[PDB]
């Protein structure tokens, strides 16, 4: 769904900003120019690469640098908060179970279908399930992008599809009308409160567990991380929240998985060991295989466009009628009577 | 009658239905579809502030009586449409006339034989709007359906001062501050009582054991019942040393002063089920496309909210209690968290009074009285679970039908959910049919019984995940659910799902709270969070030390030889010389046991592995659950036994083997395990799951490899960073995250070479 | 046989109709026909090629040890008590009813005693047998000396490291392993020739015996008497004591008024149990109660009036899957040298595991399938004088150490333990362990905890326990080795096995097999030895989850462990096994490949499925001996099945048709007073068992030649119970149905058990019907209503004219059946019953018709049915219909 949270001591606004150079040193992760939390972040992850990965510093998911980040320093105490990621999808946004053949089911889950191609009968290095991505950056970046979903179907040449329409979505309970809202309640939104935080050593800086002090009255030094806990902040700043975001100003239309075969998703050389640990041959493995997902089952939905309005569909053994259109004269059948 | 083409197809957010695909000896399609019309202002239906929710209700569904039209037309297998089923509209609508053996009479030409008569409640089914459509698997021509009330659809256009969010925004005139709404000082040492602390054990047996020590004694626990008729003779778990801050006024849970408008349902559990106009229903029909009586109805049930709530478990009576009881209830309220595994501080979909019960008070326990020995009995309850209307509308959706016999297995929710509002389907209802169908029966019953066969064996994913139950059903399972199909000759269940929350297994020291306000924020319900966040530091030596014994170093100057800090560097080595001061002496008995003074450590992993509510290799095991988790955070699907949901009979019996201890000498020798009563069936229900499944076939590390493979859909980029000195590091995986060092020096120096 | 053998009492069988009614004069007291006396009674039966296969015991029966002479085990002739054990082939004379006549007697003779054997036998010892009231606490035993104690002494291990080298215990990590348990306290042990007596100690560790005979019958008797006093309606408040007497009884233990007879005797009762019959012979094991010692193969060709000879077990060799897990065994049998006197045991003269409490017997084609558990067998110093290990067992955990390279044969071959002592107690960094951390100067020596200097002048005697543990030294180590609580801390944490406690052992055993036993029982003068090499060993625990409140993350031990055990057991830590039954799947196996079977067995907790390869009729093996011998599977019982009390069985039977094995437990079997001696109230009722196969059998198409994963099998508590009736018999008519026979109050009533999608539930309505015989045999014909036999209503003759049928004749119509199903409509009483009409022609111009119906038990019925010959006259009716042409 895209939605873990990341941790922020530092803002896209004047004078709070965070460096992508001179302020963070991924080949030296023992001291502080590290910029590992060592508290208030995300179990079994790590927070600065999903920083990267996001693009919250750097230009990796914008035209320029956002400068939003977290920053460990032994000259003072400091305060953070989490935030969101920048995506309004929810675990909720699931929708129909489809079933392929006699063994093979999958499902809708927000931006993504998935399929369970294996469960019925296991095998050896097969990793068990198939994922096929959207694309379209006006549904990704909704507010409550779920509600332009119309439907998953099994089709007639041997393939699941879903319908898609940009122009579905609706605003917020209401546009802030009057006052500068702050705590705006939507699907991403939550009440995250301060943590602060002892100066860090300056060398040897993960020896010991770090420490938190008291945060009771820490909210006056950390108001531009108040306003980017509202999700369209974030999306403002990472330049997504208008026009900006460019693309089809409609474009409607069917969502298709990726293409099988009994070879997808066959892993054998990445599983089992000889050697070494088995994360680390299945890393290898993988490193080769970055520009080449789709025999691993991972990739991203074909789309194709329709002209008007996506309401539903209904469904037959032969054929689906898009708003109930797409019939034919059953032309093999015309000289029986 | 005949086709109206003003009416165009739709699908319903909380199922995603919109046709069902006819099989057998007339295919085509039925399908669900609606008036076209634009500037629907239901907020003209105006509120008084005087009245109640159920005249308001009506009001709208007698608006949209006049504002919208819904039907279920019949389509041909290429599409075509053959005739209309408006259903508050049709012409001469009757029952089908059936044979003295309870068949129908019919003719393919003529079609069914009509009494001429409506079925019953005719006068109230007619307002309501279909929503989902099955077939029978082994009777001709003979067809079910889903209905309810259209605010179940238009519930987001309903006006926002009765549609609420669970928290207000504020008008922040003061500018914005999230701390503002946290419940947050920490507990103290109580000025007047300090001395009932537990007893140091004077004299120790010898258990044939023969090292010493200097360091003081383990500390006693007693429990006895003695001879008085409202009071124990011992009761050393229900000791309170600690007690709450003042700070302009007591810091509790209580809701009256903190909810100055509280979040209410839409409507009662009680109301749903007698105001037969709102609550949801199913009815079964005979169709043929070419008949002159082409379409007829069978029979009406009502989906009642009471043939679900009391078949919920005995426990589910008293949300706010749970089978450890006062030490672990104490010790929540302390932390100022939900006590019990239900409460509606967290959950208030469930409750008919929603957020105005939000408080620890009354549990349906005699708790908080002047003597430790006065506490701890049975009694009547302050609040129990509930189906309101947003949990019920939640609990419907996904149909399917097998033998005699249809279900609802709920829907994911999109009918009643808000931002901070969180309904899933809680089980599953069947509608059974009997005397040749020409009579029926309804039920259900919460995937809570319906999950407890669950074991390790039953996945090919990743083992000991939080899924686990024991003799009382304090977890809690629900779902956002996709659906239930036949998978070639297996019956399927997907979906996502609500593990045990992992959030909160390892627990604070007491007065650390200021210093903590994120991991007490997610425990109050004002942060709506299931991931698990770190904070080791703060935590204590463990999560199920007695409330009683913490007071054993106020100044931290022993370094808390029986309860502190959660550093893993400076846990007591018990060597081997040393077990015998610190453990080897200390038996217990039918009366007595003891609190170590020895300083256990370990970091999140290990607490998980203690104390959360893990699977294993046999059923009902799991005696530590912890609390019950907001949303779905687990992927979730399984087979099913078609055969024993079709066979388990309709009313579930529990008994006195799930109810909880009436008094605390029968918790302090408290049966982890019965055999069911002869009048009782409910271990029938544990099995109706063959396999399960959860994510990728992997195992260990190799699991956050796929993690690190798939992916961001914000930017088409994978979370290990490879494919482009100074380059950036990944995020799940620890394959090139730091430096390579051999392991050879660490713990026991020992089977790393060649293990 | 169209029949079901009900055994209505101790002596008579009486054949059942599947209508559940007795056929007439078929009752037949088999005792008094097998020309034995009014002391013998039925033990257990069986059909082979239709003859009825019956082993009788005696109530009378005596038998005696005499140490010296050497004919040493015999009957006693004087008084009335020359009562051996009898096999009987009867035949069925009569094609009308059931005559039972008398073929073939065998009479089961007590074993020969070698000179060797007799040497063991003089100072062997058995424990009191274990019964329903036996406590985790009463079985528990005083610890006994550490190896470091034996060996160095009073003293130090300070110099455990100085001196481990010179007692071959080099690296030896554990100067504090337990070499045992003590004999001076507990469960009383006992020679061949002495009585167990009828009071069990509530705590072992401090209330018995154990072996000091002298002891208890001077002192500790009387405190037991006057503590736990038998009924006499006295009551007293077993403070210390249990009286187990009547429990005793109940599992075969026989009487001269209140003292139970010597063990020789009760070794002899128990071990004539259990029968299975093949073309060549019949083979006689032991039941689940007592260890058997011996067991009989009778060639079928003997000789009228001869004596059948049993084959020891000790004179057995069976594979354990591994030579180590024989080595395993047999190294903690005794005290093995050249160097010592007098000092006799099993080990030392190259007997090998010498008992088995056997889980049962029986035959699929010629093969003797058997199942069991090891009898714990150790050495004891019955020295006499300073011997440190005096009045001792010799024992210890054999529980695979944690750095034990995983995947099974690794698991089950490790070093650790094998020759002695090596766990206890491990504190490693902070993470408790009772088991070695790992399995550096050399390798890890373990050596027999008998010090080398005391190697000549000392006296290590073989003991049998009552049960599957061979080590009872109530330290923390031997509950996890009983409940199977010991893990490794690898990333996957297999459970490590012992080799010694808690083993199931199992095999098929072929007729040359036989043909040796037969020929060790016979041997002249030396005991001449078997090898059985089909068979194989697995490490089977008790579940932890039949206890409670066990310590971890005051270590509980066995005189404190809390039993929570449903399953009829006081105890939660003896393994138990019942009902042993193979069985041919009716599946169809690929052309060329011979048809499959298996069998199944009842233990604590769970099914065992035994797998079978036809071929060649071996073991199931597959080539990777990294998964486990996949001969072997275990399927552990839910809450249900766990809630039937196992030592209730009473039958199990196996049905081709359903390929489903049914177990019956009978409540009227259980005792009549507790070991408190307060009357047992819930002896009522019975309960059935279904057994069925789950996972890919062999020899389905090419894949399934090769198998790597073991097909197992699924008991389910069926729905079939009753804690009001008294059971006379269950019959299983079919998948979807079974008859249950059982008395309200005095007269048998008839109640129909319907499947219902896996739980069979009572059917009221088909119950009357069917129990509605009006004295015949079978149930009324009634046209007016659906009854067992449906309804069928006849056309009018009218028909034939408005269908044009006139012009056909009647050989026409009688030849086209589907014309003929035309004259009729039927309702079937139950769902896919079934219905046709027999023609008969009756002139030129006109026949009748008679319904053939399907009964509960798949089969049709019509007018010339019979069962046993006996016609059953149920009265379908005959219809004319006339108007037909002639040609
Ligand atoms: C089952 C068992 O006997 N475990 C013993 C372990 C075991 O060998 C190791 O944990 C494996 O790595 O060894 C212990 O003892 C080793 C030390 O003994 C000290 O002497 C103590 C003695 O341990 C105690 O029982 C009685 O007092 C003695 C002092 O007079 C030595 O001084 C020390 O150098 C070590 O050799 C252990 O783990 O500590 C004991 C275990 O019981
Ligand atoms: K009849």
């Amino acid at each position: 769904l895209g939605t873990i949270p990341v941790l922020i001591n530092k803002s896209g606004d004047s004078n709070d900003q965070f460096n992508k150079d001179s302020e963070q040193k991924w080949d030296k992760t023992e001291t502080n120019e590290g910029n590992l939390p060592g508290f208030g972040e995300v179990n079994g992850l790590y927070n600065a690469a999903l920083l990267h990965t996001y693009g919250f510093f750097g230009t990796n998911t914008n035209s320029t640098d956002p400068k939003i980040g977290f920053k460990a320093d032994s000259s003072s105490s400091s305060s953070s908060t989490l935030v969101g990621s920048g995506l309004n999808w929810t675990s909720q946004d699931v929708g129909n179970l489809v079933v392929i053949n006699d063994t093979s089911f999958g499902f809708q889950l927000g931006g993504w279908f998935i399929t369970f191609t294996d469960f019925i009968r296991p095998r050896t290095g097969y990793l068990g399930i198939t994922l096929s991505s959207l694309q379209d950056q006006t549904i990704i970046w909704a507010d409550q992008p779920w509600t332009s979903f119309k439907g998953s179907y099994l089709d007639s040449d041997g393939t699941p599809k879903s319908l898609w329409d940009p122009t579905a979505l609706k605003s917020l309970p209401n546009s802030s009308t009057t006052y500068d809202t702050n705590p705006t309640l939507s699907p991403s939104f939550q009440l995250y409160q301060p943590n602060k935080v002892k100066a860090y050593q300056t060398t040897n800086t993960y020896n010991k567990l770090i420490e938190p002090v008291d945060a009771t009255s820490a909210a006056t030094n950390m108001t531009s991380l108040l306003k980017l806990l509202t999700t369209k902040n974030i999306k403002a700043k990472l330049g997504k929240g208008t026009a900006s975001s460019q693309g089809n100003n409609n474009g409607g239309g069917v969502s298709q998985t990726i293409n099988t075969i009994t070879t997808t998703g066959n892993i054998s050389e990445g599983l089992k060991e000889e050697t070494s640990i088995q994360a680390e041959t299945l890393k290898k493995f993988f490193d080769s295989k970055q520009n080449n997902k789709s025999e691993i089952g991972i990739g991203d939905s074909t789309f194709t466009k329709m002209d008007g309005k996506l309401t539903g569909v209904v469904s037959t053994p032969l054929v689906n009628l898009i708003n109930g259109q797409g019939a034919t004269s059953d032309s093999d059948t015309e000289k029986i009577s | 009658q005949a086709v109206d083409e003003t009416l165009t197809p739709w699908t319903w957010n909380n199922n995603n239905f919109s046709s069902l695909k006819i099989t057998g000896e007339n295919p085509g399609s039925f399908g669900l579809v609606r008036s076209q019309n634009d500037n629907l202002n239901i907020s003209s239906v105006t509120k008084n502030s005087s009245d109640d929710n159920l005249k308001y209700l009506n009001a709208v569904e007698k608006y949209l009586d006049g504002q919208q039209n819904f039907a279920i037309r019949r389509y041909d297998n290429n599409g075509r449409a053959l005739y209309d089923i408006n259903l508050a509209k049709m012409e001469n609508p009757s029952t089908v006339q059936r044979g003295l053996n309870g068949e129908p009479i019919f003719d393919p030409f003529k079609g069914f034989g009509l009494t001429g008569n409506a079925p019953t409640d005719w006068n109230e089914i007619k307002g309501k709007v279909p929503v989902e459509v099955v077939q029978s698997p082994h009777s001709p021509n003979l067809y079910f359906v889903l209905l309810v009330p259209k605010v179940a659809l238009e519930y987001h256009n309903l006006n926002n001062q009765v549609v609420k969010e669970s928290l207000e925004v504020k008008a922040t005139q003061s500018s914005f501050n999230p701390t503002q709404r946290l419940q947050k000082d920490s507990p103290v040492k109580d000025s007047s009582k300090q001395g009932e602390k537990l007893s140091e054990t004077t004299a120790s047996s010898m258990s044939s054991g023969m090292a010493t020590s200097t360091r003081a004694k383990a500390l006693k626990v007693e429990v006895e019942r003695g001879s008085q008729s409202d009071s124990l003779l011992k009761n050393d778990f229900a000791k309170k040393p600690l007690k709450h801050k003042n700070s302009s006024g007591e810091v509790k849970l209580e809701a009256e002063k903190e909810f100055t408008e509280a979040w209410k349902p839409l409507l009662t559990t009680d109301q749903i089920a007698r105001e037969k106009g709102m609550g949801a229903t199913v009815v079964s029909f005979y169709d043929a496309p070419y008949s002159e009586n082409h379409t007829a109805f069978g029979l009406v049930d009502h989906i009642d909210p009471k043939k679900m709530v009391e078949n919920y478990p005995p426990s589910w009576k008293t949300p706010k209690w749970n089978h450890h009881g006062i030490w672990d209830y104490n010790a929540r309220n302390l932390l100022l968290q939900t006590t019990g595994f239900f409460n509606p501080r967290r959950h208030p979909e469930w409750f008919d009074e929603g957020q105005a019960k939000a408080d620890n008070t009354s549990p349906g326990f005699k708790v908080g009285d002047t003597d430790h020995k006065k506490d701890g009995f049975k009694k009547n309850s302050s609040s129990p679970i509930a189906l309101p209307f947003e949990a019920y509308f939640a609990n419907i959706g996904n149909m399917v039908a097998i033998g005699n016999s249809v279900f609802i297995f709920g829907g994911n929710g999109h009918a009643t959910k808000m931002f901070t509002t969180n309904p899933l389907s809680i089980g599953v209802f069947r509608i059974k049919y009997t005397d040749n169908f020409s009579k029926s029966s309804v039920t259900g019953w919460p995937y809570a019984v319906l999950f407890g066969g669950l074991i390790n064996p039953q996945t090919n994913g990743l083992k000991d995940l939080p899924l686990g139950t024991n003799r009382w059903f304090e977890y809690v399972p629900r779902m956002a659910v996709s659906g239930v199909k036949w998978v070639g000759n297996q019956l399927v269940l997907a979906g996502t799902l609500t593990m045990g929350d992992t959030a909160t297994v390892p627990r604070l020291k007491y007065d650390q709270l200021e210093k903590h306000l994120n991991l007490v924020a997610q425990g109050q319900g004002l942060l709506r969070e299931d991931l698990q966040i770190f904070t080791p530091y703060g935590w204590a030596n463990r999560p199920d030390i007695p409330v009683g014994a913490w007071l054993q170093d106020e100044m931290g100057s022993k370094f808390g030889p029986h309860y502190f800090l959660n550093n893993p560097d400076i846990q007591d080595n018990v060597n081997n010389d040393t077990v015998e001061a610190l453990i080897s002496s200390y038996k217990n008995t039918d009366k007595l046991k003891h609190v170590y003074p020895y300083r256990y450590s370990g970091l999140y992993a290990w607490q998980l592995f203690n104390w959360s509510n893990k699977l294993t290799n046999t059923p009902l095991s799991a005696n530590f659950v912890n609390e019950n988790s907001y949303a779905p955070n687990s992927l979730f699907a399984a087979i099913l036994n078609e055969d024993l949901l079709t066979g388990l009979s309709d009313k579930i019996f529990y008994g006195k083997e799930n109810e909880f201890a009436e008094n605390e000498a029968d918790r302090f020798n408290q049966l982890l395990s019965l055999n069911p009563n002869p009048n009782t069936n409910w271990a029938r229900y544990l099995n109706v799951v063959q396999r399960f499944t959860t994510g990728p076939n992997l195992d260990s590390s190799t699991f956050d490899q796929f993690l690190d493979f798939l992916p961001w859909i914000g930017n088409g980029k994978p979370f290990s960073n490879s494919p482009s000195s100074s380059t950036p590091l990944p995020t799940f995986s620890n394959i090139n995250v730091g430096v390579k060092s051999m392991i050879t020096q660490h713990l026991n120096k020992e089977n790393t070479r060649w293990v | 046989a169209n029949t079901f053998l009900v055994k209505e009492d101790s002596k008579n069988v009486t054949a059942y109709t599947p209508f559940a009614t007795p056929i007439t004069d078929s009752k037949s007291d088999l005792v008094s026909l097998a020309q034995l006396d009014s002391s013998y009674q039925i033990a257990d039966q069986t059909i082979h090629n239709t003859n009825l296969f019956v082993l009788f015991k005696s109530r009378d029966v005596k038998v005696k040890y005499e140490s010296s002479g050497s004919n040493n085990i015999s009957f006693d002739s004087t008084s009335q008590g020359e009562k051996p054990s009898y096999v009987v082939e009867f035949t069925n004379s009569t094609n009308i009813g059931i005559k039972w006549t008398m073929v073939k007697k065998y009479q089961l003779d007590v074993p020969n005693v070698s000179s060797d054997m007799n040497q063991v036998l003089k100072n062997l010892i058995l424990e009191q047998p274990l019964t329903k009231y036996t406590l985790n606490s009463s079985l528990a035993k005083e610890k006994g000396k550490t190896q470091r104690e034996v060996h160095l002494g009073s003293g130090q291990a300070n110099q455990w490291t100085s001196q481990r080298n010179q007692h071959d215990l080099n690296n030896n990590p554990s100067p504090n392993a337990s070499t045992g348990f003590k004999l001076t306290t507990g469960n009383a042990y006992r020679k061949l020739s002495e009585s167990w007596p009828i009071y069990e100690p509530i705590d072992g560790t401090k209330q018995g015996k154990g072996k000091d005979s002298s002891g208890w019958s001077s002192t500790e008797e009387n405190e037991a008497k006057n503590d736990a006093p038998s009924v006499s309606g006295s009551s007293g408040t077993f403070n210390k004591y249990l009286n187990t007497k009547q429990a005793l009884e109940s599992i075969g233990i026989l009487f001269d008024d209140q003292t139970p007879r010597n063990v020789i005797t009760q070794l002899y009762y128990a071990s004539t149990s259990k029968l299975a019959v093949t073309n060549n012979h019949i083979v006689v094991m032991g039941n689940s109660f007592l260890p058997s010692m011996w067991y009989w193969v009778v060639e079928r060709s003997a000789q009228e009036n001869a004596s059948n000879k049993p084959t020891w077990f000790a004179n057995t060799n069976l594979d354990w899957g591994e030579d180590k897990q024989k080595q395993f065994v047999e190294n903690q049998l005794g005290y093995k040298e050249t160097t010592s006197t007098n000092s006799h045991n099993f080990h030392s003269k190259s007997f090998t595991q010498p008992a088995y409490l056997i889980s049962g017997i029986d035959s699929v084609n010629d093969q003797i399938i058997f199942s069991g558990f090891k009898a714990g067998s150790v050495g004891y110093d019955s020295s006499s004088s300073s011997s440190s290990t005096k009045d001792q067992a010799l024992a210890w955990s054999t529980t695979t150490s944690l750095d034990s390279k995983t995947g099974y044969k690794d698991l089950v071959t490790n070093d650790t333990g094998l020759n002695g002592p090596i766990n206890g107690s491990f504190s490693i960094q902070d993470t408790f362990s009772f088991v070695v951390p790992y399995s550096t100067t050399g390798p890890i020596k373990t050596a027999y905890p008998v010090k080398k200097d005391q190697k000549s002048t000392v006296k290590i005697n073989s003991l049998i326990n009552a049960t599957p543990l061979n080590s009872y030294g109530d330290e923390g180590i031997g509950v996890f080795d009983a409940l199977g609580l010991n893990y490794n801390f690898k990333s996957n944490q297999e459970r490590l096995p012992s080799r010694t406690d808690q083993i199931f052992v199992y095999g098929i055993v072929s007729p040359n097999e036989l043909r040796s036993a037969k020929s060790s029982a016979d041997s002249t003068g030396s005991d001449t030895k078997v090898n059985w090499s089909n068979t194989q060993s697995r490490y089977l625990p008790v579940p932890y989850n039949y206890s409670e409140g066990i310590i971890d993350a005051s270590v509980t031990t066995f005189s404190g462990l809390k039993s929570i055990a449903p399953d009829g057991f006081a105890n939660s830590i003896a393994n138990f096994s019942v009902g042993l039954k193979a069985g041919i799947d009716p599946n169809p196996v690929m052309s060329g490949k011979k048809a499959n079977y298996g069998a199944v067995v009842l233990t604590r907790g769970g099914v065992v499925r035994l797998n079978f390869n036809p071929g060649n009729d071996s073991l199931l093996s597959t080539t990777d001996n990294n998964i486990a011998p996949i001969s072997f599977s275990f399927t552990p019982f839910t809450a249900a099945e766990s809630a039937v009390d196992l030592t209730t069985f009473k039958e199990v039977t196996y049905n081709q048709e359903s390929g489903l094995w049914s177990y019956i437990f009978d409540s009227s079997l259980k005792p009549s007073h507790d070991g408190k001696q307060t009357p047992v109230t819930d002896n009522m009722g019975f309960s059935v068992i279904t057994v069925s196969r789950t996972g890919i059998e062999l020899n389905q198409d090419q894949a399934t030649t090769t198998l790597d994963v073991a097909p197992s099998a699924l008991a389910v508590q069926s729905g079939i119970q009753s804690t009001t009736q008294t059971l006379t018999g269950v019959l299983p008519l079919s998948e979807e149905f079974s008859a249950v026979i059982a008395k309200d109050s005095d007269q048998n009533k008839i109640d129909i058990y319907k499947n219902n999608n896996g739980l069979f539930e009572i059917d009221t309505q088909l119950s009357n019907s069917v129990a509605t015989n009006n004295g015949g045999l079978a149930p009324s014909y009634t046209e007016n209503r659906v009854d067992a036999w449906g309804k069928v209503e006849f056309a009018d003759n009218s028909v034939l004219q408005a269908r044009n049928l006139v012009d056909k004749t009647v050989d026409e119509i009688i030849n086209t059946p589907e014309i003929l199903n035309s004259f009729f409509r039927f309702t079937p009483a139950f769902e896919d019953q079934k219905a046709t009409l027999v023609a008969t022609k009756q002139s030129d111009t006109s026949l009748s018709v008679s319904p053939r119906i399907q009964f509960l038990d798949g089969n049709f019925y019509d007018l010339n049915s019979t069962i046993a010959g006996v016609p059953l006259n149920i009265g379908f009716p005959s219809r004319v219909f006339a108007g037909f042409a002639a040609l």
